RNA sequence: UUUUUUUUU
């Protein structure tokens, strides 16, 4: 960090980062924060269920196929508070895999 | 449950009322057979004989205690825990826990809704590989019951099964770490 | 849309 303000050689040293301490990896994700959404979503293929919950949240907010994503986080994390994703999910669109949302709360 | 609407026929069979309208009469105006019911009366007996020979209670609950059907559907898992399908996550059709194979469900299964998670009690090849009477548990049930034969340790890697078996499994984890 | 067999007065 000291070497420079930033271009590839940083990215190697996320990379060294990342191969081998979770949060050394995750600050490397950070700076370096779709390609980006999608190895953040091997990170958390990886897994800090609720960290990785934040990130993917934050993927789909930055998109009902990431809502099925986090909707299998949901089947594999973890009750309410998947109901309340699952009503943002509904809110953002009402239409026929909802009822499967909700019966990960499966009162 | 299938098996639950076995029970229901025997116990209308069974009773009262139907032997005030004319049993063979009633079996001819409810599309049964008479000759397969009184051969299960029949059985029944024999077994209830057998039973108490070998001195096992006859025991029961009230139809008013909500945990009437989930004994019933219990107690059947605890011989057909090797007999479990899974609904594919998703997808169309069922899948065996054992020996791993593609499966449908019966047409004459009352179950309309999709329970993905079912215990069945015979195996039929005919258009195609058929599941014939089911009943709907939960894994947490079957779990408890067969914890030798439901060790992840024993199933191939991750196939649909043992995806969200593991997930019950961390669900059962989180139960006990919160205790 | 797909039950071959049998399972104690």
């Amino acid at each position: 960090y000291e070497k420079y303000l930033p271009d590839e050689n940083s990215g190697k040293y996320l990379p060294s980062s990342e191969l081998p301490e979770l949060n050394f990896n995750y600050l490397a994700s950070l700076e370096k924060l779709q390609y980006e959404e999608f190895m953040r979503q091997m990170n958390g293929i990886y897994p800090k269920w609720l960290f990785l919950i934040l990130s993917l949240a934050k993927y789909y907010i930055s998109d009902s196929c990431g809502d099925l994503l986090k909707k299998s986080l949901q089947q594999t994390l973890r009750s309410d508070f998947d109901r309340i994703y699952n009503f943002y999910l509904l809110f953002e669109q009402e239409c026929q895999f909802i009822l499967g949302k909700l019966k990960e709360n499966d009162f | 449950g299938d098996h639950i609407t076995l029970l229901n026929v025997y116990h209308a069979f069974k009773s009262d009322e139907a032997y005030e309208y004319g049993i063979h009469k009633w079996c001819r105006d409810h599309y049964l057979n008479y000759r397969s019911l009184s051969a299960a009366d029949n059985i029944r007996s024999q077994l209830e004989r057998l039973m108490n020979r070998y001195n096992l209670e006859l025991n029961t609950t009230d139809y008013e205690s909500p945990k009437y059907f989930d004994n019933i559907r219990k107690a059947l898992a605890s011989g057909f825990f090797m007999q479990v399908a899974k609904k594919r996550s998703g997808a169309k059709g069922y899948i065996t826990v054992k020996d791993n194979q593609d499966v449908l469900i019966h047409p004459s299964t009352v179950l309309g809704h999709d329970a993905e998670w079912v215990i069945y009690n015979e195996f039929v090849l005919t258009s195609k590989n058929y599941i014939r009477t089911v009943t709907s548990v939960r894994p947490e049930w079957l779990i408890e019951i067969a914890p030798a034969y439901y060790d992840l340790s024993n199933f191939q890697k991750g196939d649909v099964k043992l995806s969200l078996e593991r997930i019950k499994e961390k669900v059962d984890r989180l139960n006990e770490l919160k205790q």
